[PDB]
This record gives C-alpha cells, sequence and structure tokens, in this order.
C-alpha cells in the first residue's frame, strides 16, 4: 500500500 | 522550553462514519478495460467511429444485453436501451458509404431521461486505495511519445497512471470539440486512447463511449450531462458500494487464458450519468501538467542530495536501484523502492488529484499542509505553535465527509503521524 506521505520520513 | 504535559500532541484526523464511499471518476480507472486494434506501420489517426467499430470486432463474445446490477436511483430500462440505441447507431454507420467525422443521436425519451433533459458522510472503502496502488504499476505499454528529464520519462511512460493522463487528455478534447460545435445535440464520443506495444508497433484503444448532452457552455462552471458507456471484466458484485452511481450490464463473453487454462468470463458495461464543465474539460485537457509537476517535485529531492555531496547523484540514483525511499508502509515495516517507484508514486499522486478534483480536496489541501509543517517542526524538535491546533482540525475535518481520495488522504496522514511523532 502506496502512501506518498511516507516519502516525508526519508 | 514548556513543561511534557503541557506539549500538544497532534492526534488522528477523525474520518467520518457511513457506508463505504463510492466511484466519482469521470471514467473508469482500474476497472477499464481495452478493445484495440494495431495500426498499420504508416499509422495515420483513423475517424475515432471507425476505429471504434473496428475495434469493437476484435471481440467475437458480443451478446444481447442484460442488467446485472441496477442504479438504486434510476431507471434502468432507459439504460439497457441507451446501450441497444449506441450499437443501432453503430450499425447505421456502417452501412453508410463514409464514415462520418461526428455522430449525432436520435433525441430518444430514454436519452433525454439519462441526460436529464452529496451532502451525506462515507467510511473509506478499501477501493481507493487499490486505484492508488494500480495507478503506480508499470503497464506492457508506453503512452508518452519523444536532462533527468530522460530518466525521469523512461521510468514513467509505462506508468498506468500516464494511461490515465493520456485517456483524460483524449476524452476531455473530443468532449470540449463536440461540445463547442454541436451544443443542441447528443453526440457519440468514442472513449479513445494510442499506445506504443514493447514490440514497437502503434496501438489504438476503445475504452467505450460518451454521450454528450446539451452543451450551451456560456460560462466555465456550466455543466454539461454526459452518460458514460464502459467495458470492464470487473463483476460489480465483488464490490457493489463502489458502484452506487452506476447501472451495469451484462454485454459479452470474454476469453482468458487463465493460469488453470482458457476461462470464459463475463464482459461488462458500466453505465452511468455524470456532469462536467467548461473549466473541467479545460483542466482535463492540461493533464500533462502532471508529468512536469512530479518532474519538478523529483528534481527538487535529487537537487538535496546534489548540494550535500557537490556533485549531483542522478546517474547514481537512476542507474543504481539500491538507494530508496519510504514509499509504502506494511504494518510488517515501511516498504522502501528505487527512484522509479518514487517518480510513478508522485505522479499517480498528481494524476489522481486532477481526476478527483473537488472543493473537498481543495480545503483539505490547504488545511493538511499547516498541519503537516507543525508535525515536521514537532519531529525535528523545534517547538512550533500549536496554539490555533483547535481551529485547524476543525477546519480540514469539515473537509472529511464522503469524497473518497480526500478519506483516503487523510487516512494517509493519519499513517504518516503515528509514524512521525512516534
Amino acid at each position: 500500500d502506496y502512501n506518498p506521505y511516507c516519502l516525508y520520513c526519508k | 522550553s514548556i513543561e511534557p504535559f503541557l506539549r500538544t500532541t497532534p492526534r488522528p484526523l477523525r474520518l467520518p462514519d457511513g457506508p463505504l464511499c463510492h466511484q466519482r471518476s469521470k471514467f473508469l480507472l482500474m476497472d477499464a478495460l481495452k478493445l484495440s486494434i494495431e495500426d498499420p506501420s504508416h499509422e495515420g489517426e483513423g475517424i475515432p467511429l471507425y476505429d471504434a467499430i473496428k475495434c469493437m470486432k476484435t471481440f467475437f463474445g458480443w451478446k444481447e444485453p442484460n442488467i446485472v446490477k441496477p442504479h438504486e436511483k434510476g431507471i434502468n430500462p432507459n439504460y439497457l436501451m441507451a446501450w441497444k440505441q449506441v450499437l443501432a447507431e453503430l450499425q447505421d454507420i456502417e452501412n453508410e458509404e463514409k464514415i462520418p467525422r461526428t455522430k449525432n443521436m436520435k433525441r430518444t425519451s430514454q436519452l433525454k431521461w439519462a441526460l436529464g433533459e452529496e451532502p451525506e458522510p462515507r467510511s473509506l472503502a478499501s477501493w481507493v486505495q487499490n486505484e492508488f496502488n494500480k495507478a503506480c504499476e508499470l503497464t506492457d505499454s508506453s503512452w508518452i511519445e519523444l536532462m533527468r528529464r530522460n530518466y525521469f520519462t523512461a521510468e514513467v511512460s509505462h506508468c498506468r497512471a500516464t494511461e490515465y493522463i493520456m485517456k483524460g487528455v483524449y476524452i476531455n478534447t473530443a468532449l470540449l470539440n463536440a461540445s463547442c460545435a454541436a451544443m443542441d445535440d447528443f453526440q457519440l464520443i468514442p472513449m479513445i486512447s494510442k499506445c506504443r506495444t514493447k514490440e514497437g508497433r502503434r496501438k489504438t484503444n476503445l475504452y467505450g463511449f460518451i454521450i454528450k448532452g446539451r452543451s450551451h457552455l456560456r460560462n466555465d462552471t456550466d455543466v454539461v450531462n454526459f452518460v458514460s458507456m464502459e467495458f470492464s471484466l470487473t463483476d460489480p458484485r465483488l464490490e457493489p458500494h463502489k458502484w452506487e452511481k452506476y447501472c451495469v450490464l451484462e454485454i459479452g463473453d470474454m476469453l482468458l487464458r487463465t493460469a488453470i487454462g482458457q476461462v470464459s468470463r463475463p464482459m461488462f458495461l458500466y453505465v452511468r450519468t455524470n456532469g462536467t464543465s467548461k473549466i473541467k474539460m479545460k483542466w482535463g485537457m492540461e493533464m500533462r501538467r502532471c508529468l512536469l509537476q512530479s518532474l519538478q517535485q523529483i528534481e527538487s529531492m535529487i537537487e538535496a542530495e546534489s548540494s550535500v555531496k557537490e556533485k549531483d547523484m542522478t546517474k547514481e540514483f537512476f542507474e543504481n536501484k539500491s538507494e530508496t525511499w519510504p514509499i509504502g508502509e506494511s504494518p510488517r515495516g515501511v516498504e522502501e523502492g528505487s527512484i522509479g517507484k518514487v517518480c510513478r508514486t508522485l505522479l499517480a499522486k498528481s494524476v489522481f488529484n486532477s481526476l478527483y478534483a473537488s472543493p473537498q480536496l481543495e480545503g483539505f489541501s490547504a488545511e493538511s499542509r499547516k498541519l503537516l509543517l507543525i508535525v515536521q517542526a514537532l519531529r525535528d524538535n523545534l517547538e512550533p505553535g500549536t496554539f490555533d491546533l483547535g481551529g485547524l482540525y476543525e477546519a480540514i475535518e469539515e473537509c472529511l465527509i464522503n469524497d473518497p481520495w480526500v478519506l483516503l488522504n487523510a487516512s494517509w496522514f493519519n499513517s504518516f503521524l503515528t509514524h512521525a511523532l512516534k
């Protein structure tokens, strides 16, 4: 389940 | 630095309770079925109606249509008759010498009814996420033809979200041109896209048809009604809630070479009345901005490791798929993926914001951004002002009613929050 917000947690 | 117990820890957003949310896109997405023809080597776009008839001839299982899931708030016989009417008019086109560029349909009582001459809360259904995931994947076809721009393009060209861009530019352009040229007439518009196959050949794709209603679009805001009629292999009985706005017919039997062998599966037609506007059509026509925009987003993420290591690591990041960003979230753990996944995830977000554009999304975006900044500052231990969290949660949560994409975005935020302020 892809969630674009997880890119904020790099 | 105030005492801990006084510090405000943002709570999850509250998503409304209700019956599951329903599909509200202008056309089908993951459930779409293409009937396709291989264009000649020379190619040269034929006439939509000619291609559409050609595409329909590639299917060999057509049968007498029947209603298998009614539109609860509709006159379902009118939908069946509307479909039969489309076939009759295609037959008439077939019988003339030349294929015409456009076809105006007879204004029968069923078409006038269907062309027409929601504040109740809904809970978030899992179909929305499933849609988003499918938009992120790669198709076997490339939907775009021809810096860091080049490596970006390699990754998104076969991306399902990019099919949706091209589908939406085509339909909205047909729909707009028909709207200008034939304001009174019920015009029959094939839903067509074009792609290039793995082998290199051009392909023309028929998803179905749209009948345009009356279109005196004096203003941007003025609405044109239309009936959409779209092939699919999705049985509506799997997820009835998704299809509340639709009448679904069974129109055919399709052969699939399955993992056991050759199966017969029913082909369906998803039918519904829907609306759009001059401004909404023009925005549909602009959907290629979604590629420029997500490009800007990726170039900016590659302008962080370009001013950190004093040398742009583009050839690195793209050429080496060993670097990863956090992309998904299995309760197993945070799923990570190559820069390709990131490019596609971001495209899909940009596209879905276009496809599911709404006032709710406008509110949600403007407000959730401010809370997002607070959450980032909290996570960096920076002590941002939380004095207006009350007003902010109100401004956000009054946008959480029934729109499936907003609901999904809210649900995504709540997951981010848990991980961010763990």
